[PDB]
């Protein structure tokens, strides 16, 4: 009779053919930054007294 | 001395002769108007490392 034996090898490390093809983010707009305030202007100026002729 | 200024009758709290104002203005930070940015197509791909495997 034959006596059960192992076939012996091994398997030669591959590197995998792999790649990664294009993508967008996805994001089109920004976050509003802005707050519309009254905001005060003056114009150089003097001041007088204004009086009507009774 | 009249300063090339606006003439302006002053009758809240401003006495005669007072002076003030500016031609030069500066928009305070909270002047500005709410507003988006339109954000462009975008696109990218990254690179993938690898020894093997066995």
């Amino acid at each position: 009779s034959v006596n059960t034996a192992n076939a012996n090898l091994s398997i030669n490390t591959s590197s995998t053919g792999i790649s990664i093809q294009s993508a967008s983010t996805g994001l089109t707009v920004t976050s509003n930054a802005g707050n519309g305030q009254a905001f005060q202007h003056d114009q150089p100026y003097l001041v007088f007294r204004v009086f009507v002729k009774v | 001395g009249t300063g090339g200024r606006f003439l302006r009758l002053g009758g809240s709290g401003l006495s005669v002769g007072d002076i003030g104002g500016s031609n030069q203005i500066t928009i305070p930070t909270n002047a500005l108007p709410s507003h988006q940015h339109g954000i462009p197509a975008n696109t990218h791909t990254h690179s993938v490392n690898d020894g093997g495997h066995g």
